[PDB]
């Protein structure tokens, strides 16, 4: 037997309990970075590596500008949460 | 056979798998959720770089709540038994477990339960894939100087 939730991925574009930005004409941080890193690397590297390489991106190179100082010079990080097991190569 | 070692998925099935993006976008008056500008760039995006992973996408915009259940419901019901894998990409508002369709809430654990190992039989130890582009809550991280 296997668990029922085994081989499951989630990749949220944020921690637990936060805000996630987007940008009216790039799109989202996260999913912008998430496809920036599987069209460099989906040919290289494992999955969990892909998406570590995302959380790299996300959290050093976007940060918020605002008027509202509420939401102003704000910062994100991905969130990997992994319930697989194996490791995940898109090529073979 | 020389030595067999199962440290990676199988990923050489005919078809890599489904790759489903739900892109909301537009949303409806009384929830009082503001138009997602930008998404259809993540959408586009997103279309793109699974096509050249080979993944069959499919792109639903501006769905409901009940049609966004009807919709997991039905793809899990599929014959995935020639596919590698299963992806789904998630484009809305959304609180800590919770994804928004166009007109209210849907529990993440009610989409991704049609995919157990016990509900989808021909997904069963395959990867099951779910990127989530929405709100966890309403905490701003405050970040540090390095
Ligand atoms: O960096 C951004 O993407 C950014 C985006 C916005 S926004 O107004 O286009 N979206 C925020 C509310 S959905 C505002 C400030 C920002 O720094
Ligand atoms: C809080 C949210 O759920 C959304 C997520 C999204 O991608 O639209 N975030 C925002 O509205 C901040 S841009």
């Amino acid at each position: 037997k296997i668990p029922v939730d085994a081989d499951f991925l989630y990749a949220y574009s944020t921690a637990p309990g936060y805000y996630s930005w987007r940008n009216s004409k790039d799109g989202s941080w996260f999913i912008q970075s998430l496809c920036a890193m599987l069209k460099q690397y989906a040919d290289k590297l494992e999955f969990m590596h892909i998406l570590t390489r995302v959380n790299r991106k996300v959290a050093t190179e976007f940060e918020s500008f605002s008027f509202d100082a509420t939401f102003h010079a704000k910062k994100q990080i991905p969130c990997i949460v992994s319930m697989l097991t194996k490791e995940l190569y898109f090529y073979h | 056979s020389g030595i067999s070692l199962d440290n990676s998925y199988k990923m050489d099935y005919p078809e890599m798998g489904l790759c489903i993006i739900i892109n909301n976008k537009n949303f409806h008056k009384s929830t009082g959720m503001t138009s997602r500008s930008g998404t259809d760039v993540d959408a586009a995006n997103l279309r793109e770089t699974f096509r050249n992973l080979k993944y069959e996408v499919r792109n639903k915009n501006d769905l409901t709540r009940e049609e966004i259940v009807e919709l997991m419901r039905d793809v899990s019901k599929e014959d995935h038994s020639k596919r590698s894998s299963f992806v789904c990409v998630l484009l809305s508002h959304g609180e800590e477990g919770i994804i928004f369709g166009t007109n209210g809430p849907v529990d993440l654990k009610k989409i991704t339960n049609f995919f157990r190992g016990d509900r989808c039989r021909s997904l069963t130890g395959k990867p099951k894939l779910f990127i989530i582009q929405a709100c966890r809550g309403t905490e701003l991280d405050c970040g540090i100087e390095t």
